[PDB]
RNA sequence: CCGCAGAAGAAGCACCGGCUAACUCCGUGCCAGCAGCCGCGGUAAUACGGAGGGUGCAAGCGUUAAUCGGAAUUACUGGGCGUAAAGCGCACGCAGGCGGUUUGUUAAGUCAGAUGUGAAAUCCCCGGGCUCAACCUGGGAACUGCAUCUGAUACUGGCAA
RNA sequence: GCUAGUAGGUGGGGUAACGGCUCACCUAGGCGACGAUCCCUAGCUGGUCUGAGAGGAUGACCAGCCACACUGGAACUGAGA
RNA sequence: UUUUUUUUUUUUUUUUUUUU
């Protein structure tokens, strides 16, 4: 039962000798609604062949984020050039008001109550990137209560 | 480092602890070994040592797991003349509820919770998270 | 009750008077040093004791001319 | 991409170059229509439209656009004054709200409505 | 002011089972989804993100029957009460005079109910209030009034209602026609189907 | 409020791109023309200009004169120095900023308190009187500072070493 | 680049009460790049068109100031002009 | 780090709608 999703796209095409050449790409996010967050990139000579390539590596294994129960107890660095990043929890019964630019990489694991919009970058890239490899850096309450106690 | 009495001791800390030791050594100071009990009591450090007693050097056990500085979301707040004062509600509660930060006032250095609860104001001197 | 400033004397002219002045500590709602600016501290000396070079304790009494309020009371920092 | 020719004209195509001079209070006034002209030759062959002088002072002179249909927009009149130098127009730099005073403007054009001000026809 | 019809033309866009007309023929046959509703561009339609939560207000402004007024004027004090974007806003529209009246079944269309309590056919423990707007509180009182109580109308809401799910966040009599909220409703059991969070976000966009 | 007499007596403008929002049938040839960032018209003009329908909403509907929105910017409270802009070839000393760090001591700033100010309409919460929305309101509070004093000592500055 | 009774003593005089507030006088003392001269431009407050809000901004409800009402300067008469 | 075998060649107008 994993959510599968489409995020961003390019134009991607260009003059050459020589007329004009194309492409098609995708950045999709997957996950599976305990708590488990993924993200992948693909290319092909067509749209879904693309979407396809690129569902199939965000289908990767999936970062059980730290939620209890609706949403998360640390603001985790999501570490980029300068996205910088960080989101905010809120009080676990209001809604996922974050940043429509990313809301997808949270959505895909029903995280209810997280939010933030796109902070340092008008670029939905540059925070999705951002946030997959800093979700990595979390700890565990046991990982804070050991980094606080043994 | 002596243009910002004490500031060193948040950096020496967040230096050592990244870079691969489980040890840290420096000289003592008039905040700094107050600083170093309640890392220990708090338990972000695993231990902490005085040692040369009669001008003694002070050293820290710090807590190389999974080879990341535990105090790398800290931040030193008080500076040189610009201080940072606080009143007993305007305390720091950061990280939505889990905290915390270490503070110095009336009683000695202490955390910020542990300030809010003997109901005083104080010194910030860091947001340890 | 006295007001008690910590005066360098920083003028002599006058038979039976000196001027003490330091900065002015009433403050006002700014940045983060010290209030180092002057107030006149106009003062009726009659023993003359500290002469030039002591830093001086003063109080509150007349001016028994133009608003010359103070009197001396002792010697906070000696001589030097 | 060479950008000192480039940002002339590139793209966009309400193209935003508009040049508006002169301030020395607000735009929206009362102008006096000073001295009518409808002379100058020019590429636009511009019918009917007496374009007159206004008496603002500015630091230079200036001149203003009929705004609205009614042909007697006559020289003692004063009307309203706004923004709108439509490409037809060399030297103006503004149109008017012009059926103050006698010079009545819209005549019997049911279709005007919020747009002028007129009431309704035969429902 | 409030739109007064086409009123199957709201379900030929609102969509399926909405109290409006809740009660005969009409249902599902002449409201036209899954048939075909917007005939012309029905080969190829889309939505938007924000569009489809628009439809959600329009859903909660059309079913209810308020105006652009009301949305905003219990929106204004939802941002100093306490609980979530359904307690705040669509609980209200659910308890409101005009709305509570068609739950009990004091009238069989939720169309009809507005038109009865601005005719003083009902009270509040005593009150007139037409005001519509003035939402009904738990454990105190709404009735019609005597010279109205069995009125043709209301027998043809509560014979029908009959058959169907009455829900308990409400308590009436059938045979002297008279009621109240026994508890606050809640974003469970409420039965409206709506996404009942979509009507504050949509301020957001 | 209570009987007769009748749905009777009570509505419309933008308009319709795309922005929140509904589209076509036609016109005149960068005509006449909106002109806010965009976008429209260079004989096939989705909103220029006419018209058919319908739409947003309903004592309302577009839009206007200013200026911050979104947008993060004069930043003790809030900052960027490879960029917009951005450590100025160069430092003779005159004032100025930081003056090495701790013992024995000190509390003026530090912080907490007791007591005063802010009669009454705040902001922020409830309970109500009118049929009632409103309105009319009463009750509950919070006010950094400054005053007068009781203390608690980790800084700020001092004092003796 | 600013002082003039202005800066300090002398001592005469009168303010309910202070003082170059000031005369006369003996002498030249007072300020300044830790903003002295001098002008901008302005109604200012509790509040509030708008709130993590710090900024942009207005001073006009009630009054609080003033300040009038023809250009008014100003004395008198009145507790109170 | 020697790199002058002649200097010049008018404006257009291409450009298959659109949210994804």
């Amino acid at each position: 039962e994993l959510q599968e999703k489409l995020i961003a796209v390019n134009r991607v095409s260009k003059t050459v000798k020589g007329g004009r050449i194309f492409s098609f790409t995708a950045l999709t996010v997957v996950g599976d609604g305990n708590g488990r967050v993924g993200f992948g990139y693909g290319k092909a000579r067509e749209v879904p062949a693309a979407i396809q390539k690129a569902m199939e590596k965000a289908r990767r294994n999936m970062i059980n984020v730290a939620l209890n129960n609706g949403t998360l107890q640390h603001p985790v660095k999501g570490v980029h050039t300068g996205s910088r990043v960080f989101m905010q929890p809120a009080s676990e019964g209001t809604g996922i008001i974050a940043g429509g630019a990313m809301r997808a990489v949270l959505e895909v694991a029903g995280v209810h109550n997280v939010l933030a919009k796109a902070y340092g970058s008008t670029n939905p890239i540059n925070v999705v990137r951002a946030t997959i490899d800093g979700l990595e850096n979390m700890n565990s309450p046991e990982m804070v209560a050991a980094k606080r106690g043994k | 480092s002596m243009q910002d009495p004490i500031a060193d001791m948040l950096t020496r800390i967040r230096n050592g602890q990244a870079a691969n030791k489980a040890a840290v050594t420096m000289p003592s100071s008039k905040l700094k070994v107050a600083i170093a009990n309640v890392l220990k009591e708090e338990g972000f450090i695993e231990d902490f040592k005085v040692e040369g007693d009669t001008k003694p050097e002070l050293e820290l056990t710090l807590k190389y797991f999974q080879g990341k500085a535990v105090v790398e979301s800290i931040q030193r707040v008080s500076r040189p003349g610009l201080r940072i004062y606080k009143r007993k509600d305007e305390l720091p509660k950061v990280m939505a509820g889990l905290g915390i930060a270490v503070v110095s006032t009336s009683k000695g250095v202490m955390t910020d919770r542990a300030a809010r609860q003997a109901g005083l104001g104080g010194e910030i001197i860091c947001y340890v998270a | 009750k006295i007001r008690t400033l910590q005066g360098r004397v920083v003028s002599d002219k006058m038979e039976k008077s000196i001027v003490v002045a330091i900065e002015r500590f009433v403050k006002h709602p700014i940045y983060g040093k010290f209030i180092k600016r002057t107030t006149k501290l106009h003062v009726h000396d009659e023993n003359n004791e500290c002469g030039i070079g002591d830093v001086v304790e003063i109080r509150e009494c007349r001016p028994l001319s133009k608003t010359k309020s103070w009197t001396l009371v002792r010697v906070v920092e000696k001589a030097v | 991409a060479t950008v000192n020719q480039l940002v002339r004209k590139p793209r966009a195509r309400k193209v935003a170059k508009s040049n508006v001079p002169a301030l020395e209070a607000c735009p929206q006034k009362r102008g006096v229509c000073t001295r009518v002209y409808t002379t100058t030759p020019k590429k636009p062959n511009s019918a009917l439209r007496k374009v007159c002088r206004v008496r603002l002072t500015n630091g230079f002179e200036v001149t203003s656009y009929i705004g609205g249909e009614g042909h007697n927009l006559q020289e003692h009149s004063v009307i309203l004054i706004r923004g709108g130098r439509v490409k037809d127009l060399p030297g103006v730099r503004y149109h008017t709200v012009r059926g103050a005073l006698d010079c009545s403007g819209v005549k019997d054009r049911k279709q005007a409505r919020s747009k002028y001000g007129v009431k309704r026809p035969k429902a | 002011a409030r739109y007064l019809g086409p009123k199957l033309k709201l379900s030929r866009r609102e969509g399926t089972d909405l109290f409006l007309k809740s009660g005969v023929r009409a249902i599902d046959t002449k409201c036209k989804i899954e048939q075909a509703p917007g005939q012309h561009g029905a080969r190829k339609p889309r939505l938007s993100d924000y569009g489809v939560q628009l439809r959600e207000k329009q859903k909660v402004r059309r079913i209810y029957g308020v105006l652009e007024r009301q949305f905003r004027n219990y929106y204004k004090e939802a941002a100093r009460l306490k609980g979530n974007t359904g307690e705040n806003l669509l609980a209200l529209l659910e308890g409101r005079l005009d709305n509570v009246v068609y739950r009990m079944g004091f009238g069989a269309t939720r169309a009809e109910a507005r038109q009865l309590v601005s005719h003083k056919a009902i009270m509040v423990n005593g009150r007139v209030v037409n005001i519509a707007s003035y939402q009904v509180s738990p454990n105190d009182v709404v009735s019609i009034r005597e010279k109205a109580k069995k009125q043709s109308r209301v027998k043809a809401a509560l014979e029908l209602a009959e058959q169907r799910e009455k829900p308990t966040w409400l308590e009436v009599d059938a045979g002297k026609m008279e009621g109240t909220f026994k508890r606050k409703p809640e974003r469970s059991d409420l039965s409206a189907d709506i996404n009942e969070h979509l009507i504050v976000e949509l301020y957001s966009k």
